[PDB]
C-alpha cells in the first residue's frame, strides 16, 4: 500500500527479485588408502645358574 | 490554485482557460513515463 508512485517503483524490484533459483549437488569424495608393515626378529638364550 | 485527489489520483486544477492550459502542458511532462530506472536499483553479485 503506497501511493501511484512509490508503488510503481516496488513493483520493479518485486519483479526483479521473484527470480528462479538454480540447485546445486555436491558430491565429496573421502579416499583413504592406509599401509602397514612390521618384521620382528630376535633370538634369547636361558640357562642354569 | 491546486488540491490533489488521493483517491483517483488526480489533481484538481483551478483558473482560466489560458491558465489550464499551461498546467496541463506541465502535468504531462511530470507524468511521463520513467524508463525503467527509479531511484532503486538491484544488483546481482
Amino acid at each position: 500500500t503506497a501511493p501511484q508512485d512509490i508503488m510503481q517503483s516496488l513493483q520493479s524490484v518485486i519483479e526483479q527479485l521473484d527470480i528462479r533459483r538454480a540447485q546445486v549437488h555436491v558430491e565429496a569424495l573421502i579416499v583413504e588408502v592406509a599401509e602397514g608393515s612390521n618384521i620382528n626378529f630376535g633370538v634369547q638364550w636361558a640357562s642354569k645358574d | 490554485q491546486i488540491v490533489a485527489d488521493e483517491r483517483t489520483n488526480s489533481v484538481i486544477v483551478s483558473g482560466d482557460p489560458a491558465t489550464r492550459d499551461k498546467m496541463r502542458r506541465l502535468i504531462r511532462r511530470l507524468d511521463s513515463e520513467m524508463e525503467r530506472s527509479g531511484n532503486s536499483q538491484v544488483f546481482y553479485l
